[PDB]
């Protein structure tokens, strides 16, 4: 209008929070290989 | 990490119900009176 531009300018405000979790580790997973695969048996153990 | 180890058996528990009869499979087997292919016989044996 002329030179002017309508603009919503605040009148009032707040602070806000917002939570953000990032994951940076995870269960560090470990297998026996062995006793997966063979459990306590000789037999399997001879074969693997 | 070392091979997995698994705690060793102290004792072993066997069981077995007592008093049980003999089957007599050998006496049926043995029986002169043999059946042929076409009227083949069955005898089932439990609790002996
Ligand atoms: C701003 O907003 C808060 C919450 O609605 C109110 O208590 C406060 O009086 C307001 N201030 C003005 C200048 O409007």
């Amino acid at each position: 209008v002329g030179g002017l531009y309508e603009i919503k300018i605040p009148t009032n405000f707040t602070i806000v929070g917002q939570e953000e979790f990032i994951q940076t580790n995870s269960p560090k997973v470990t297998i026996d290989c062995s006793l997966f695969v063979c459990s306590n048996y000789a037999a399997c153990h001879d074969l693997l | 990490d070392l091979s997995g180890f698994t705690v060793k058996p102290v004792a072993t528990v066997h069981r077995r119900i007592p008093d049980l009869p003999d089957c007599d499979i050998d006496k049926w087997l043995n029986n002169f009176n043999v059946p042929s292919p076409l009227n083949w016989e069955r005898k089932i044996f439990s609790n002996c």
